[PDB]
């Protein structure tokens, strides 16, 4: 099948420069035009540029042709955007997505996403604690969970039971605290079974930490 | 630049109910209008393209028409699934440009939360910090309160919440609020509280612990 596959989330400082990837699969890579779209707090969705990988001619939107230099690299099948001069209005999810074959003028595929986090903050990975079941309340539902706390930047990923656990299952969005770290709780709602074992598998990109914690009553 | 205007920023309705969002372009665009629904946290996804063509794995409840200036994306049932920002974009001059979104929610019926509490783990108290937890699981509508009480004492400043996107298969809710105290403010109290009022209980509920 089709695949756009993204490279990782980063932090990067104020005035640096970041290349973000995009590997194409399942398909002839010279046919079809790679867009770069970016996705800002309260700005919306926005089109960047294009790349038509066979010939590498580029195409930009007047608003980032500063900003942005898109390439292709047509013998690893992968297009790149590197962004220059960062400052914290660039800070956004970065999306790649190809443009439909002609008659299909339309971004028919996209990759996954690329969040960059412009700031001088380190990255910084989470503490994970186990968030028990109380010993109470055994109508049969029960809930426990795990605390993500303390890292830097977004985002963290929660899985349970390596993906096997997926009903009940309640992955908050990550909120911000007055220190500048980001925490989240992921919680999930069990019939007071335990006897099940639980594991909540969490992953942090940008600082390459992975956490399994067991949640034991 | 051809800008595009989607209205309205933002809808309710209720499963199985039509829903129609529009779009216009500030100039004729021809029929180069495509459509993309976007869940929380995932890549846009194409729906319809061309004005009124269906995308691959895209049910025949979603269509779209239009012509020139202005166009019209339509669910004719609404369902569960469909809950997400959808974005019109125009294919017909650089630089391409995309309407500003719709976000489509869910009305059903009130749903009262479960209510759980959780203290901070041995773990976390051993770091200096004390982190106390209370979910309120699967509500409806999202307007809830919650207080918190430190040996039958309101709490304020020291509490955040986080809330759920609306839940895909049963509409409802599910929020966090947590309570961060110093390990040295948590070791002085013994009673911890949590109270939940919401339009599905009759009554304020209380799930507490005694460190």
């Amino acid at each position: 099948q089709v695949q756009l596959v993204q490279s990782g989330a980063e932090v990067k400082k104020p005035g640096s420069s970041v290349k973000v990837s995009c590997k194409a699969s399942g398909y002839t890579f010279s046919d079809y035009v790679i867009n770069w779209v970016r996705q800002a707090p309260g700005q919306g969705l926005e089109w960047m540029g294009e790349i038509y990988p066979g010939s590498g001619t580029n195409y930009y939107n007047e608003k980032f042709k500063a900003k942005a230099t898109i390439t292709a690299d047509k013998s690893t099948s992968t297009a790149y955007m590197e962004l220059s001069s960062l400052r914290s209005e660039d800070t956004a999810v970065y999306y790649c997505a190809r443009r439909g074959r002609y008659g299909l003028y339309a971004m028919d595929y996209w990759g996954q996403g690329t969040t960059v986090t412009v700031s001088s903050a380190s990255t910084k990975g989470p503490s994970v604690f186990p968030l028990a079941p109380s010993s109470k309340s055994t109508g049969g539902t029960a809930a426990l969970g795990c605390l993500v706390k303390d890292y830097f930047p977004e985002p963290v990923t929660v899985s349970w039971n390596s993906g096997a656990l997926t009903g009940g299952v309640h992955t908050f969005p990550a909120v911000l605290q007055s220190s500048g770290l980001y925490s989240l709780s992921s919680v999930v709602t069990v019939p007071s079974s335990s006897t099940q074992t639980y594991i909540c598998n969490v992953n942090h990109k940008p600082s390459n930490t992975k956490v399994d914690k067991r949640v034991e009553p | 630049d051809i800008q595009m205007t989607q209205s309205p920023s933002s809808l309710s309705a209720s499963v199985g109910d039509r829903v129609t969002i529009t779009c216009r372009a500030s100039q004729d665009i021809s029929n180069y209008l495509n459509w993309y629904q976007q869940k929380p946290g995932k890549a846009p996804k194409l729906l319809i393209y061309y004005t009124s063509r269906l995308h691959s794995g895209v049910p025949s409840r979603f269509s779209g028409s239009g012509s020139g200036t202005d166009f019209t994306f339509t669910i004719s049932s609404l369902q569960p699934e469909d809950i997400a920002t959808y974005f019109c974009q125009q294919g017909n001059t650089r630089p391409w440009t995309f309407g500003g979104g719709t976000k489509v929610e869910i009305k059903r019926t009130v749903a009262a939360p479960s209510v759980f509490i959780f203290p901070p783990s041995d773990e976390q108290l051993k770091s200096g910090t004390a982190s106390v937890v209370c979910l309120l699981n699967n509500f409806y509508p999202r307007e809830a309160k919650v207080q918190w009480k430190v040996d039958n004492a309101l709490q304020s400043g020291n509490s955040q919440e986080s809330v759920t996107e609306q839940d895909s298969k049963d509409s409802t809710y599910s929020l966090s609020s947590t309570l961060t105290l110093s390990k040295a403010d948590y070791e002085k109290h013994k009673v911890y509280a949590c109270e939940v009022t919401h339009q599905g209980l009759s009554s304020p509920v209380t799930k507490s612990f005694n460190r």
